[PDB]
């Protein structure tokens, strides 16, 4: 959990870093969070070539780290 | 092993599917002109297997507006078939054999590729060397007994004993202060 | 339910000072040789008509989650009773 | 929009306005959450319990009779000088000399040729592979279907004939039949470890081999669309 | 002949009003070969006794036929009376033992051969002749399943 | 000999017998070729299913015999009008009876006399199980094409 | 303690592998962030 929390810290500064290439901290920080919990939250989304990319490659981290939640827990549950 | 990418899928399915999500896209683009811009097509096409809501195109016209709807039944499939199939791997495991007793059929016949003794001169061999039904069993079992229950336990540690018969208030003693041992 | 025990099989029974004992034994093995007994056993034996099974993974029909259908229409139908309550709401409230 | 809201809510769409359209549109999503989760879980219960399925079906199968219309052919042997060779050569041509050019010298030659993938297929006696494959390291080794004979016999004593113990042999064996011996002889000696009952062995590939349906289903659709769309413009066109 | 009633290898089915057996084929449109059987009536030998013709066809009627056509001998297939597979019992407290049913017919003289699934064991072959086994199987049992409750 | 039924070993090096259980079976040596070697014979062991069931039926009808292993073939086969192996003993009669794994069947039994059946066999395939299975509509195995 | 099934729970080397797959992902787009900046530069 604080693994991927830092994780997600440095992929909102290094979006910061980007947007100088009304893009603020929280509203990266909250789309960021809420994409990894399935996104339902209404968020704004960046601009550019590179903002599409950064979120498109964390996106595909949340569809692997939410498959396997839910396949362990069905493990535990059976056993 | 945990290969998070290559376990679920194999190489040659994470290629093709790669593949697939561009021919989709530039159909999305020619079922536009002949009736959505160079952009909209990489997208849209992307962020529907992604889970993702970056950007806002949508095919406009009545022919493109099917293709998207099977386009986006066909990723819910894959992700279904993911987690399902990962779950597989956490349930199920090898069929281990573990010898089931005394009336192991590795026991009854024994051979020269699994080697079980004893201690010598103590009340196990004198269960063994009294009975005539035991008498295959005790001849193999004869010719490699140990000393004492110090070295025995040790060979079994060190993969040159394959099976060692002694007394239960013993034996899981060891087993638990020893976790790479089990009765 | 359970193993096989007492394995024995099926003669054709015949008396002692019997002539034909001979070549009755000798076209039995010959039966089982060219596939003859074969045919009489997919035709009479080997139909099996209903198939058994253990786990029997079950696909789930209409009527097995006809639970979640009514839901829908019990919400909409009301919903309409309450549309025309909330119709009704905006012009008295 | 209510298309996507059953498929992972994941498309671009507008949502409807007052009260009216807000409650309609909650309702069906919960309609959606409920749809999609038991799917993954009956799925999963489908891969738990799968079972695996034979290769051939027997010896009147078409890799047996026609081993040249395939992949580089189909390799199947036995061992000469036996009751099998004979009862083979009967009844197929082409297909004993097919074997007969591939010849073996024994049983753990023959085991040895199967597990280095030098062969694929070994006929020989029903008792012998039976307890060949019931005593194995692993479980690797396996007979068709669950375990099937073709030409049905058993093992006798042979005498001189017109003899006189051979009335005394009957009866003796069809005593040790009635008092139960051949039961404790055979757990005695034919006892087996492998060949328990056959569940899933947990496949890790999922290749294009199975998941082929959603593929030609996605062909079909992309067909349909452009049938559709070259039509409404046919009718646009007049 | 003697068989006895067996689903899975002797049907017993009445004939028609004509006095033949109805005509019937398989999933493959091959005709069925049956013969005309004469055994007891429906119910049992006891108060009716009488016999009338009947239709047989099964595993063990059309094996009979193979072997009249490569032996070249006639036959007259009939149903055994008690309805028994045969087994040795005491008579009327008497030094003497004797048999019943299908095994207490053939040694009586009013039968040559014996066309049935009929177990080969220890007691009956002490006084006939069985062949080679024409089928394999052993005992087992037979229970009623439960019903699962989702 | 064969795998599960006739086990052929060696006789104890300390006594120069057999172990208790088992039957003394006598095999012949021919090592010379230029000259013709004298009756020459090595002392072996044999033990396994078929040895017990002999054991069993020497038991029930009193009678003795003494076993040996053949040389001249294997099972029995006919080379141009002649038997060999067991089949071709029996036949020119130096074995009054053959036990092991011998198959009834049409063409032996008219040189020969056999006896009621003690174990079914038949003949059989055997195939490596391969790593894969049958799942080509898994995708459609849940619910069906009606809701 | 001894068990069969043992349900074992994922730790941090164990799926450390999709961790790698967003930290590559990054650097390499400013390795591509700047070939895109040099991209509008030039194209
Ligand atoms: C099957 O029997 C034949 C006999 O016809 C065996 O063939 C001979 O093999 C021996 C052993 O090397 C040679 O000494 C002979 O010269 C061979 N004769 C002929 C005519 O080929 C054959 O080896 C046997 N095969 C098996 C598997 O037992
Ligand atoms: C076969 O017949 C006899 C022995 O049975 C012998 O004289 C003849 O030479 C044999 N021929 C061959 C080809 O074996
Ligand atoms: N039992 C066979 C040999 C083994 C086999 O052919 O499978 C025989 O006596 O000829």
């Amino acid at each position: 959990w604080v693994m991927m929390f830092v994780m997600l810290l440095i992929v909102s500064a290094v979006a910061v870093f980007v947007f100088e290439y009304s893009f603020t901290i929280g509203k990266a920080i909250w789309l960021l969070w809420g994409l990894v919990f399935n996104n339902s939250v209404p968020v704004q989304n960046p601009k550019g070539t590179t903002s599409k990319i950064m979120v498109s490659v964390w996106a595909f981290f949340a569809v692997i780290f939410l498959a396997s939640y839910t396949a362990n827990l069905a493990a535990f549950m059976i056993q | 092993t945990l290969d998070s990418f290559m376990q679920p899928f194999q190489s040659t399915l994470w290629l093709l599917v790669g593949l697939s999500v561009h021919v989709v896209a530039v159909m999305l683009y020619l079922l536009d002109r002949f009736s959505l811009t160079l952009s909209s097509a990489m997208w849209f096409s992307w962020g529907v297997l992604l889970n993702s809501g970056i950007g806002e195109g949508a095919p406009r016209s009545f022919s493109a507006r099917i293709l998207g709807m099977v386009w986006a039944g066909f990723a819910m499939i894959i992700v279904a078939s993911y987690t399902a199939n990962l779950a597989a791997f956490l349930v199920l495991d090898r069929p281990e054999e573990r010898i089931t007793g005394i009336n192991d059929p590795r026991l009854r016949n024994p051979s020269d590729k699994f080697i079980y003794a004893t201690v010598k001169q103590s009340s196990v061999d004198i269960y063994f060397r009294r009975q005539v039904e035991l008498s295959t069993m005790y001849r193999h079992m004869e010719k490699h007994n140990y000393e004492s229950a110090a070295e025995a336990i040790q060979a079994v540690r060190d993969n040159k004993l394959h099976a060692f018969i002694w007394d239960s208030a013993v034996l899981e003693f060891e087993a638990s202060q020893k976790c790479d041992l089990v009765t | 339910t359970g193993e096989l025990f007492f394995r024995s099989g099926f003669g054709i029974g015949m008396r002692k000072d019997s002539p034909w004992k001979q070549q009755v034994s000798l076209s039995i093995l010959k039966s089982h040789e060219n596939g003859f007994m074969e045919d009489l056993d997919k035709t009479w034996v080997r139909y099996q008509e209903c198939d058994s099974r253990s786990n029997a993974p079950a696909t789930l029909t209409f009527e097995n989650m006809a639970g979640v259908f009514m839901l829908v229409a019990g919400g909409i139908v009301a919903g309409i009773f309450l549309i025309f309550i909330e119709i009704a709401y905006k012009r008295h409230k | 929009l209510l298309w996507g809201l059953v498929f992972n809510n994941s498309v671009p769409v507008q949502n409807p306005k007052g009260t009216t359209s807000k409650i309609m549109v909650s309702v069906w999503a919960f309609f959606a959450v409920i749809f999609l989760a038991s799917y993954t879980a009956n799925l999963a219960a489908f891969m738990i319990q799968e079972e695996y399925v034979d290769q051939v079906s027997g010896l009147s199968d078409k890799k047996f009779q026609r081993p040249n219309d395939f992949s580089p052919p189909f390799r199947f042997g036995t061992v000469p000088n036996g009751s099998t060779e004979r009862n083979i050569r009967n009844n197929y041509a082409e297909m004993h000399a097919y074997m007969g050019k591939f010849n073996q010298r024994g049983v753990d030659d023959a085991l040895l040729s199967l597990k280095t993938g030098k062969l694929d297929a070994f006929i020989y006696d029903a008792a012998v592979l039976n307890y060949m494959a019931g005593r194995d390291e692993g479980c690797k080794l396996v007979t068709i279907g669950s375990g099937k004979v073709f030409a049905s016999t058993g093992y006798g004593i042979a005498i001189q004939k017109d003899s006189g113990w051979k009335r005394q042999v009957d009866l003796a064996i069809l005593q040790l039949f009635g008092d139960g011996e051949m039961e404790e002889l055979e757990a005695l000696w034919l006892t087996g470890i492998c060949h328990n009952e056959k569940n899933e062995v947990m496949s890790s590939q999922l290749d294009i081999d199975n998941m082929a349906g959603v593929f030609y289903m996605l062909g079909a659709a992309m067909a349909l669309s452009l049938i559709t769309f070259i039509c409404e413009h046919l009718f646009y066109w007049q | 002949i003697v068989t006895i009633h067996q689903e899975p290898f002797v049907y017993v089915k009445p004939t028609m009003s004509d006095g033949t057996c109805k005509e019937e084929f398989t999933v493959n449109g091959d005709p069925v070969k049956k013969v005309i059987c004469t055994g007891p009536n429906d119910t049992s030998p006891g108060s009716p006794r009488h016999t009338v013709p009947q239709c047989c066809y099964g595993f063990c009627i059309d094996l009979l036929i193979k072997l009249a056509r490569t032996m070249q001998f006639t036959y007259e297939v009939h149903l055994v009376a008690d309805g028994k597979f045969g087994t040795q019992e005491r008579v009327q407290n008497s030094n003497k033992k004797e048999w019943n049913g299908m095994m207490g017919e053939l040694l009586s003289g009013q039968a040559d051969m014996i066309v049935a699934p009929l177990t080969i064991n220890n007691e009956r072959a002490q006084y006939i002749e069985f062949s080679k086994p024409f089928k394999y199987q052993g005992l087992t049992i037979l229970v009623k399943k439960e019903i699962p409750r989702s | 000999e064969e795998a599960p039924f006739v086990i052929v070993e060696s006789v104890d090096p300390l006594s120069g017998t057999c172990m208790r259980n088992t039957v003394p079976c006598q095999k012949r040596i021919i090592s010379e070729n230029k000259t013709d070697e004298e009756p020459g014979y090595i002392k072996k062991c044999c033990k396994g299913f078929c040895i017990d069931i002999l054991k069993k039926i020497s038991k029930s009808v009193k009678f003795t015999y003494d076993l040996y292993l053949v040389t001249n073939g294997k099972h029995g086969k006919k080379i141009n009008g002649t038997w060999n192996g067991m089949i071709g003993e029996v036949v020119m009669k130096r074995a009054y009876m053959a036990v092991g794994s011998l198959t009834i069947n049409e063409e032996r039994s008219e040189v020969v006399d056999f006896s009621v059946p003690f174990i079914e066999t038949g003949i059989s395939v055997m195939v490596s199980r391969s790593n894969g299975t049958v799942s080509p509509s898994a995708f459609l195995e849940p619910f069906s094409a009606d809701v």
